[PDB]
């Protein structure tokens, strides 16, 4: 658990690396701030002029545990319990 | 469910807890229980005065006129609520019960007067 | 124990005895409940004080008698409200007893009613699409004829003395079961002097 | 006449629809023929006692 | 969904309706009255006090 | 993870994204596509992504598919009046097909909003009843009115226990 | 003949809209509410400019100025008086027609008093009952205690005038007496302490300008705009003032001199403005500073 | 409540409910009020009945309804 936790927390891609990789603006969308686009990171190099090809359906592997929760189907008497401050 | 005969009626369905009554106006079959199944809810009546000292009465006049045109009857307490509002005429016994109250109170004024006068 | 800040509780949080004991952290930071298991009960103890007697491990509010839960002590009520969502934490989060968590929710709701505590107030839309008072419902209606002449809406609201020939029919119709004839009622309701 | 409330709701629809008139709405009670309570009913639609002598 | 027939429920129904037509009481029995107790002996029911 | 390729298809969030709600006339929809051939590429993607979306919005419409029966793909609808609507879908993308049948046999946005609005009138806010059907159960939940006796005891003058005692 | 423009005229709406301005940082200030993990998108320079444009289109819908109405007339109408029911009841009945497909200002609400009088419910009773059977988020049956004198002053002390206006718009109707009193009082505290910036980039700025103009209290506001390099708005405020008051010393003087731009402020400052001296000094300082930058 | 087969109590055997006394004046006055009140309500009921018949016939056989049914059939072709 510890050897893997430190492993994934070190291989995480930041917002700045992502922009530099694809040369695009990283915009943050928040419900509390409405539709306002917040620029969190921009590429240092030449900003690309062409947009990313919009994908009709993404071929990304999902997790049944998350999909089952979003559909109001994961019943559990141990989830969302009132606990102390952490 | 299917009841032998019967008909639709616009009555009061008692609700609330002990010493706190709250009626809800509904259109239900005649044989159905008081607080049982109903066709539609057409208002509510709070007997107990509120902080402002006034009794609230909700009425879906647009729907009460629909069911009365479909063959629905009315209960006496509910016919006295529509007369107090101006939708129906004052029920005859709402008038006679007032006359009885007048004569009754005038009958008590005599004894009260005689006592203060004679004694 | 008589707290000197009973009338002015907001002066204890801005003193040096509070800073030497709590510092900059909330009063419930260094508090832990004693329960069996990893998952604690979903309710805290009803109260930490029973007939002027304190329990072994009092809550952050009952352990310090100088912390008074009042709607004026804004600086203490902010420690029990999230600074990012404006929601009051449940008791297991902080560890307070139900008696004091019921007093905090009131004081927090009473301070927001006096404008002492800041909370999110949304920008709602108007109730009505139009604002025209061109309707009888909100305006005057032509007084009906019977209302101008001081008459009832229907003629049969008033008492009408029936003929004598009709009463004899009733008397003959109900012979031996009768009641004294009642005359026209008074115009207005009597009253007890 | 119509009762107080119904009268006020029929006069407001007129004004809302644009029709301007000062006539009073009234119910035609000529169709309603009120018979006395002692008027002979129909015996060919009336029931009969069942055969359960006691 | 194939209901099992109830033949005895139809047999008695026909028999009852028939007996109600052959043993039907007459107006002489139904509408009789004892003028001393003022009760219909057929049903043993008292008449209203206003008709006595 | 979730089995199968493109697992997002088996999600309620994706099945409700279909914008093709057929009319009442449409009764049967038959799809004929070829497994191979560059021309029939779109028809195959239409059977792989959208048929789930169409059947979820039109559960009372029969959908039957046939493979490699004709040299070219096509769609055919069967209406209740006896009319058939043939639709050649060769040399077209799955989006063109999904947009084409929505214009000739699908409902518009005006016809949908109306139906939805009717439902809003089924739940009258004034009504009092269970939380499932109505917002409030009793009128004691309304500030100003007399609270429930369970929370706030009523005055001794308003309880039938003492009204009887005071009277007798 | 010659009608004075109203608050909803296209000419006045554009003027009050421009004075308000558009600030996305304050228009969409982060709300203190339940949160979710944000979503990120990879955008180009053009895709970013279009998204920033869609926020401008939505912010103009959130800044829509509420209409300004006059204090509604009391309701004193009797449908019938049934003297036979007098004395038969101790409390009064309040009947409320509850039909979904009816606007609330065309809805019938009557009252049967203990004297047998069937009258119509007053404005205070109509708005109260409509909230019992057609509740609206944010509105309460019983008038809150925040709108009292002492409590309102507290909110003013924390510079929360926009919050008091949002409470007043959700609890009272635009034509109610309390909606006008609460708004007018708030406008008079800002003028006293010069807090005009608070309502900027909001939907309550126009309604505040419309009150000072009709009551001739635009001296403080006109100064603030000059101290913030907002002459365009300062001149439009004097233009608006002249329109609603054509028969004024400043309006007539302007016509004679055909004043334009900064001149209008000078004409208005001497003739009608109460604080003529202070305005000239403030306008003087600005013009001098502007000259240096031009060099 | 009881049924047809259930018997009667022994305390109600010798029971006679005497009708109430009658006030000749009030009885006649009250007998006329019901006569009018019930006639005023019989007219209202007929009015409301005519409105329910109208809407239904209008809906299935109306001007606007038949003006839209033809538009949907013309747009279909
Ligand atoms: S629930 Fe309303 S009174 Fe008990
Ligand atoms: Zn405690």
């Amino acid at each position: 658990l510890t050897q893997g936790l430190f492993r994934g927390l070190s291989r995480q891609e930041t917002h700045q690396q992502l922009a530099d990789k694809k040369g695009l603006h990283v915009v943050e969308i928040r419900e509390e701030c409405g539709p306002l686009p917040i620029v969190v990171a921009s590429p240092r190099g030449p900003l690309r002029k062409d947009p990313e090809p919009e994908d009709e359906v993404p071929d990304v592997k999902l997790d049944w545990e998350d999909v089952k929760t979003a559909q109001g189907m994961k019943r559990s008497v141990w989830s969302n319990l009132k606990r102390a401050a952490t | 469910k299917a009841y032998r005969g019967g008909h639709l009626t616009i009555r009061l369905a008692l609700g609330g807890c002990t010493n706190r009554p709250f009626y809800r106006i509904v259109a239900a079959h005649n044989k159905c229980p008081r607080d049982g199944r109903f066709v539609e809810q057409l208002g509510s009546y709070d007997p107990l005065p509120n902080s402002h000292g006034e009794k609230l009465v909700a009425l879906n006049l647009d729907r009460i006129r629909h069911w009365i045109g479909c063959g629905a009857h009315l209960s006496k307490p509910m016919e006295k609520l529509l007369g107090l509002a101006g939708f129906f005429p004052l029920h005859p016994m709402m008038i006679t019960n007032a006359e009885r109250l007048r004569r009754k109170r005038a009958r008590e004024v005599l004894l009260a007067s005689q006592k203060t006068d004679a004694e | 124990p008589i707290s000197p800040y009973k009338d002015e509780p907001w002066k204890y949080l801005e003193s040096e005895e509070y800073q030497e004991r709590y510092g900059s952290r909330p009063v419930w930071a260094d508090y832990r409940r004693n329960h069996k298991g990893g998952v604690p009960p979903q309710r805290t103890r009803k109260t930490c004080i029973r007939r002027n007697k304190v329990v072994g491990n009092p809550c952050p509010i009952c352990r310090d008698h100088k912390l008074h839960v009042d709607f004026r002590n804004v600086k203490l009520l902010e420690q029990f409200v999230c600074a990012h969502t404006g929601i009051i934490f449940y008791a297991p989060y902080t560890g307070v007893c139900v008696k004091q968590h019921k007093r905090l929710t009131q004081a927090i709701q009473k301070a927001r009613d006096h404008g002492l505590l800041i909370y999110h107030i949304p920008q709602v839309e108007p109730r009505d699409l139009d604002f025209s008072t061109s309707h009888g419902a909100v305006s005057a209606t032509p007084p009906a004829p019977t209302l101008v002449s001081g008459d009832p809406w229907y003629p049969w609201y008033n008492w009408k003395q029936p003929p004598e020939r009709e009463l004899s029919r009733l008397r003959r119709l109900y012979q031996g079961h009768l009641q004294e004839e009642s005359g026209p009622p008074p115009e207005s309701m009597p009253k007890m002097p | 006449p119509y009762p107080p409330l119904l009268r006020a709701m029929i006069i407001a629809e007129r004004q809302k629809n644009g029709d301007t008139s000062t006539e009073e709405p009234m119910l035609n009670v000529q169709r309603i023929r009120m018979e006395p309570w002692d008027y002979p009913a129909k015996q060919e639609d009336k029931g009969r006692a069942k055969g359960t002598p006691v | 969904k194939k209901v099992r027939p109830r033949l005895i429920a139809e047999l008695a129904r026909r028999v009852r309706a028939l007996r109600e037509q052959l043993n039907r009481p007459r107006d002489s029995q139904l509408y009789a009255v004892d003028y001393e107790t003022l009760t219909r002996p057929f049903s043993g029911r008292r008449l209203p006090v206003r008709a006595w | 993870p979730m089995k199968g390729r493109f697992p997002i298809r088996r999600t309620l969030q994706y099945l409700s994204q279909g914008n093709v709600v057929f009319k009442d006339s449409v009764k049967v929809m038959t799809v004929n596509y070829n497994t191979h051939g560059e021309l029939g590429e779109g028809a195959r993607k239409f059977v792989f992504f959208n048929i789930p979306q169409i059947q979820y919005k039109n559960p009372w419409v029969q959908i039957m598919m046939f493979k490699n029966m004709t040299p070219s793909p096509f769609l055919r609808f069967y209406l209740d009046s006896g009319e058939q609507v043939l639709v050649d879908v060769e040399t077209k993308s799955n989006k063109e097909i999904m947009e084409h049948i929505r214009k000739i046999l699908g409902k518009n946005e005006e016809t949908l909003r109306e139906e939805e609005e009717e439902k809003k009138q089924l739940s009258h806010p004034a009504n009092f009843g269970p939380r499932k059907y109505c917002l409030r159960e009793c009128i004691c939940e309304v500030e100003g009115q007399v609270p429930c006796p369970s929370l706030v005891p009523l005055p001794k003058e308003m309880r039938g226990k003492y009204k009887a005692a005071l009277k007798a | 003949e010659t009608k004075k423009p109203t608050f909803m005229d296209e000419e006045v709406q554009s003027i009050l809209t421009k004075m308000t301005g558009l600030n996305l940082q304050k228009t969409f200030k982060p709300a203190i509410q339940e949160l979710k993990p944000p979503t990120y998108k990879l955008m180009t320079q053009a895709q970013l400019e279009e998204a920033t444009r869609q926020a401008v289109e939505a912010a103009k819908v959130r800044l829509k100025m509420p209409p300004v109405l006059e204090e509604r007339v009391p309701i004193n109408d009797v449908l019938a008086e049934d003297k036979i029911l007098e004395g038969t009841e101790t409390t009064k009945y309040v009947f409320t027609d509850i039909s979904y497909s009816i606007p609330h200002r065309e809805r019938f609400i009557v009252v049967r008093e203990p004297s047998g009088t069937l009258r119509k419910a007053s404005w205070e009773e109509r708005d109260r009952m409509i909230q019992v059977y057609f509740p609206k988020e944010g509105r309460k049956i019983l008038t809150p205690i925040i709108f009292k004198e002492e409590n309102l002053r507290t909110m003013y002390s924390q510079d929360r005038h926009v919050d008091v206006l949002n409470l007043c718009f959700a609890q009272f109707e635009p034509d109610s007496t309390e909606y006008i009193k609460v708004h007018h009082k708030t406008y008079e505290d800002i003028d006293k302490r010069g807090k005009y910036d608070l309502l900027r980039s909001t939907r309550y700025f126009g309604g505040m300008v419309w009150y000072f103009v009709n009551n001739k209290k635009i001296d403080g506001l006109l100064i603030d705009q000059i101290q913030r390099d907002l002459i365009d708005d300062a001149t439009n405020l004097v233009q608006l003032y002249h329109v609603l008051h054509p028969d004024g010393q400043s309006a007539q003087g302007a016509k004679d001199q055909a004043a334009e731009g900064i001149n209008l402020i000078k004409v208005f400052a001497k003739t009608e403005a109460q604080k003529g001296a202070y305005i000239e000094l403030t306008l003087q300082t600005y013009q001098e500073a502007l000259s240096r930058h031009s060099a | 409540r009881k049924t047809r087969h259930d018997p009667l109590a022994k305390s109600k055997i010798e029971r006679v409910n005497m009708p109430p006394a009658v006030d000749p004046a009030e009885f006649f006055v009250l007998m006329e009020r019901y006569q009018h009140y019930r006639q005023t309500v019989r007219a209202l009921r007929m009015e409301f009945v005519s409105e329910v018949q109208r809407k239904v016939h209008e809906a299935r056989a109306g001007v606007l309804a038949e003006r839209k049914a033809l538009k949907d059939a013309a747009e279909h072709r």
